[PDB]
């Protein structure tokens, strides 16, 4: 069922966005 | 059952009604006021910026209406809305102007960008009040529409003849009323001369309303025929070819003469601006706006009870007269809506009522300066 | 000009004009609470200007996304009043639910996004700014919920009383495939937009070696965040395409590189028949002969409805009118084709551009490629493109219905003349030009100055 779908994948592109910043922003 | 339904959505519809007035009536008077009770840039800004963080979220009451019609009374909303066209696209075009202006006013440093953008904001607060009291007085003269019998709307009108007399007297009630709902917030959101000419401001709006109030009664009980519903089953399928109608002189007063009880709307209608005067005089700007609001509610009420059973008369076509009974969806739909209506405005009402808790305090010239930057 | 003309290229226009504004927001808003919950998680105050900054933009861009959704909302009734009374019991649920939930969310709480900065608590302002970003999305969910209904009318039946499709099941409304499936992919296309968005104004501001620290991270975000948006889009993509397969003949014609016309012929005859009974039934009549007819050939009454176009004489219908209607009961596949094609292509392009951005994201290098930057800005107009490519698609190869085999668009317009629609295009048109010009003007001036100038 897709609005499931799309409310865990939401969740998941933010906290995968949030993520990547906090490990490359030392890098940056 | 299908009646009880009914009744309830009318009630809905009506408070959907009231709510926008008291909400988002306070933006639009306040855009009204704004060339009234700011003459500076400064106090434009605090003016403005009265409102500017909730009058989005109020003006979703104005659209919560509009889907509420068509979700709940597809008939009303389709012939309505069709009926009015000109009107409408008035109302849309002024309304236009509100979040621009509000957003990009102070994003020029520009005096005529300035002056446009606080033209477009008066335009965008002055014209959909009037159009709805015109709308609404149209209601109560007959509005000339009619169905075929397989129910498409025919239009045997145009945008001047809403332009009638008594429409104009509901139009400046109605602008009255939603100058006095922004007159009381500019009371509770300001201090000095803009909230001593928002204060006087609210004076003549509230005298403004009640003698267009009683002017309108007067005329409706003595020179306007009212509409009677002889036969309408009122569980039955929301069909209007399906009732008998006559068109009585002082037929608009027969559910107050039979319900006396009926009579406080009326009467909340007219005192509730000079209550709510006395309440701006005695120095209490909340219970001004409750008496206000009273006062949205009770105007508002009175219109709907004078054309209950009717939501939208037709003057060419009694029997095309829309009312509660026969204008709405069906059961299922009903009471689905009613559902989530139920669960979601409680938890509407209760997030609006926090971000207004929130957000409480007076926009002053210190504010402005502590903020300038960020405030519209 | 014909008025139902005008009125289509009105709603067309206004429809359009609106969805220039909304998929930037869509996304904008998730890349705002991305922006936030970074500050919030490592204390860093750049996010915080990033998300004050991008904000701007986005209050820049939700203004006019705001006036263009308020035509939208009455000019269902306004210019087609037969449309509402017709498919209301079903339609207008979602439109009032859309309010209810999201409209209310969203603009309730954008009002604290922009102006709680201070009297919100850090973690109450990320709340207020994730609930804004699900208002909108939600307001996506309902308003798409009701276009779906549009392509695939479910869970609805036509009630001989009120003359009128009437609501079956709530469930089969709320749970329609091709809304599940047009709301996640138009979602996730605003994501896209947003990043790309980003990422462009970002490159633009490395290019020139200005805002670099802001643009740097501003680039990753909308990388990353973009990459999973696009993909997102092409595999939900995917998905509307086989929904739209399985219930829309004619989109699916499009994309097969464009039988249904030969079909609609019986489909035509029956709906002659339903639409002489529902003449019958309208006048009153409930012989029960006449109503297991009917009920026989109710699912065909829209197409009697459109043979009512081509046929004065609904008793006596003509070769040449069953032809005219006929070849009307399919629209031209060309432009329905033309934008399938935009779309797609448009959506790889973007996922190159997005991949890229991530590996020289991943990498630490946005800097190290001026022609990364390049291509970056020089793709952000790509989004729209395909954006408006497929609502093109979306509601042209719906033509000629405005209900998928229920209503036709000739028959849902209301009673107006030439000269109100020319009143309302004029007027719409004009105040749109202005107010485009002015926010493009905006938008263009508050990112050229830049997060500096904040
Ligand atoms: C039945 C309806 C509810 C009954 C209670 C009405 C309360 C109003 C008045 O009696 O109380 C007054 C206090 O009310 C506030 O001052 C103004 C808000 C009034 C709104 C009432 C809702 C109207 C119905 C809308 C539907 C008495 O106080 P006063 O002596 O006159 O002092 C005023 C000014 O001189 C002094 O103001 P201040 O002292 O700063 O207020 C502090 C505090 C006190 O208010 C009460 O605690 C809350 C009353 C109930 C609120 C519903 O209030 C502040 O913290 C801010 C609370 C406001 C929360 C939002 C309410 C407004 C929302 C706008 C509507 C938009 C959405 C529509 C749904
Ligand atoms: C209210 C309710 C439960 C249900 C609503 C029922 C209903 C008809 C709803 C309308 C639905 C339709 C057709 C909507 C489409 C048209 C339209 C305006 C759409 C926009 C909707 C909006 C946002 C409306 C906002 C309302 C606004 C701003 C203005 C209209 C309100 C006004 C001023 C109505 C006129 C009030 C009036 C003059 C009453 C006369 C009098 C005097 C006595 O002094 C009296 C004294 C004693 C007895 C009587 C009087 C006495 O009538
Ligand atoms: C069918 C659907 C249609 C819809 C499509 C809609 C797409 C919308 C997107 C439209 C934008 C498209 C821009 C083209 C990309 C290339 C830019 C470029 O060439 O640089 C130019 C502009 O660059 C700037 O100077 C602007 C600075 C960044 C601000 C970005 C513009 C914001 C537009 C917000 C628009 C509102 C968006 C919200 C509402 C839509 C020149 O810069 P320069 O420094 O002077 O360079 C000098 C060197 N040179 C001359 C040799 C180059
Ligand atoms: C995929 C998303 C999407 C689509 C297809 C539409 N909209 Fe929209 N609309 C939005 C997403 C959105 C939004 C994202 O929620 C907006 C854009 C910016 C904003 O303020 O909210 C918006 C605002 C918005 C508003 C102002 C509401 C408010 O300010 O609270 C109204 C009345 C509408 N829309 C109505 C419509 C109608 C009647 C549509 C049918 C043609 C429509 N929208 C298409
Ligand atoms: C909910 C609902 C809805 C929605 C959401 C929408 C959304 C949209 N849209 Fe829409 N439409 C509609 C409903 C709708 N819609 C209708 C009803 C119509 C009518 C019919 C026809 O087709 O016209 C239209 C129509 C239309 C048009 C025209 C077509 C023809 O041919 O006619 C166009 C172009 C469009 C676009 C669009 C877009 C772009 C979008 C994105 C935003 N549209
Ligand atoms: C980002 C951008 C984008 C992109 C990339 C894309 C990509 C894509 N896509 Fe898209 N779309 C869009 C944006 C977009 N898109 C839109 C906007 C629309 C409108 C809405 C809906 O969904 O409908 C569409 C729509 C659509 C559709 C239809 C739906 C209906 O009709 O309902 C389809 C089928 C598709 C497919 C697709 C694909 C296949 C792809 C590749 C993989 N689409």
């Amino acid at each position: 069922m897709w609005y499931l779908l799309w409310f865990v994948g939401i969740l998941l592109m933010c906290s995968l966005s949030t993520l990547v910043l906090v490990w490359l922003d030392p890098r940056l | 059952d299908y009646e009880t339904l009914r009744f309830i959505w009318w009630l809905l519809i009506g408070v959907i009604l009231v709510v926008f007035m008291i909400s988002d009536g306070f933006d639009m008077g306040i855009g009204c006021l704004l060339p009234l009770v700011a003459r500076n840039d400064d106090e434009r800004r605090i003016v403005i910026n009265s409102v500017g963080a909730h009058w989005e979220g109020n003006q979703v009451w104005l659209i919560l209406a509009g889907g509420a019609l068509f979700a709940a009374w597809p008939r009303v909303y389709a012939a309505a809305f069709s009926g009015f066209y000109v009107a409408m696209i008035l109302v849309l075009c002024s309304l236009f102007f509100r979040p621009l202006a509000f957003d990009y006013r102070g994003k020029i440093a520009d005096a005529r960008w300035r002056k446009m953008w606080d033209a477009g904001l008066v335009i965008g607060s002055l014209v959909p009040p009037v159009v709805f009291g015109i709308a609404f007085g149209n209601l109560l003269l007959g509005v000339p529409f009619a169905f075929t019998p397989q129910l498409r709307v025919e239009y045997l009108g145009s945008f001047w003849q809403l332009l009638t007399p008594f429409p104009l007297l509901c139009g400046l009630l109605s602008l009255g009323m939603v100058i006095l709902q922004g007159g009381v917030w500019l009371q509770l959101k300001t201090v000095g001369v803009i909230h001593l000419r928002s204060q006087l401001a609210t004076k003549r709006a509230a005298l403004l309303v009640m003698l267009c109030f009683l002017l309108a009664g007067y005329w409706l009980w003595v020179g306007i025929d009212g509409f009677v519903l002889l036969a309408q089953d009122a569980n039955g399928p929301s069909n209007p070819l399906m009732k008998l109608v006559a068109v009585l002189p002082g037929a608009w007063m027969n559910n107050f003469v039979e319900s006396p009880v009926l009579w406080i709307f009326p009467l909340l209608g007219f005192f509730c601006p000079l209550l709510t005067v006395m309440a701006i005089y005695r120095g209490r700007p909340g219970w001004g706006f409750l008496m206000a609001s009273l006062m949205q509610f009770g105007v508002i009420f009175t219109a709907g009870i004078t054309l209950f059973p009717f939501v939208m008369p037709s003057s060419v076509s009694p029997i095309s007269s829309l009312t509660l009974w026969d204008s709405t969806s069906s059961q299922l739909t009903l009471s689905i809506m009613l559902v989530i209506v139920l669960i979601f405005l409680p938890i509407v009402l209760l997030y609006t009522l926090w971000s207004y808790y929130k957000m409480w305090g007076r926009m002053t010239t210190e504010t402005l300066r502590r903020n300038e930057n960020e405030l519209y | 000009w014909d008025v139902i003309d005008l009125s289509r290229w009105q709603f067309a226009l206004t429809a359009l004009y609106h969805f220039l504004f909304v998929p930037l927001t869509l996304g904008l808003i998730f890349l705002l609470a991305i922006m936030e919950t970074i500050y919030v998680v490592t204390g860093k105050t750049i996010y915080r200007d990033m998300t004050r900054f991008w904000g701007k933009l986005f209050g820049i861009n939700f203004a006019l996304g705001v006036a263009t959704g308020l035509t939208m909302e009455f000019q269902f009734g306004t210019n087609w009043s037969f449309y509402s009374n017709y498919v209301g019991d079903i339609f207008g649920a979602p439109l009032a639910m859309e309010a209810l939930m999201a409209f209310f969310l969203e603009s309730t709480f954008v009002g604290l996004f922009f102006f709680g900065w201070q009297r919100l608590n850090k973690y109450q302002h990320l709340l207020v700014t994730w609930l804004v970003a699900f208002g909108s999305n939600l307001s996506a969910l309902w308003i798409l919920n009701a276009n779906g209904w549009m392509q695939y009318p479910t869970g609805a039946h036509f009630d001989i009383d009120t003359l009128r499709m009437e609501m079956t099941s709530f469930s089969e409304l709320v749970f329609n495939p091709v809304s599940q499936v047009k709301f996640v992919h138009t979602v996730m296309a605003g994501y896209v937009t947003g990043a790309m968005f980003i990422m462009a104004i970002s490159a633009w501001y490395l290019l020139r070696g200005r805002e670099r620290n802001v643009a740097l991270r501003s680039f990753a975000i909308g990388s990353v965040f973009g990459t999973l948006a696009i993909i997102g889009t092409l595999q939900l993509g995917d998905s509307s395409a086989y929904e739209v397969a399985q219930v829309q003949p004619v989109k699916l014609a499009a994309m097969e590189g464009e039988n249904l016309m030969a079909e609609t012929y019986p489909r035509l005859q029956r709906g002659r028949m339903a639409w002489l009974l529902m003449q019958e039934i309208s006048q009153g009549n409930r012989e029960p002969h006449v109503l297991q007819a009917f009920r026989g050939l109710e699912g065909d009454l829209g197409y009697g409805m459109l043979l009512s176009r081509y046929a004065p004489d609904m008793n006596h219908v003509t070769a040449a009118q069953y032809q005219a209607a006929m070849r009307g009961a399919i629209p031209q596949v060309a432009p329905v084709f033309w934008s399938f094609r935009i779309m797609v292509g448009c959506g790889s392009l973007l996922l190159l551009v997005m991949l890229i951005a991530l590996v020289q994201t991943l990498r630490g290098k946005i800097d190290q490629h001026r022609w990364v930057l390049k291509m970056a800005l020089w793709s952000l107009p790509l989004p729209w493109i395909a954006i408006e490519a497929g609502w093109f698609m979306t509601e042209f190869g719906r033509q000629p219905w405005a209900i998928q085999d229920i209503l036709p668009t000739y028959s849902a317009h209301s009673a107006l003349t030439t000269g109100q629609l020319a009143f309302s295009l004029i007027m719409i048109v004009g105040l749109y030009t202005l107010f485009l010009i002015a926010e493009v003007y905006l938008m263009q001036k508050y990112a050229r100055l830049g997060p500096s100038a904040m």
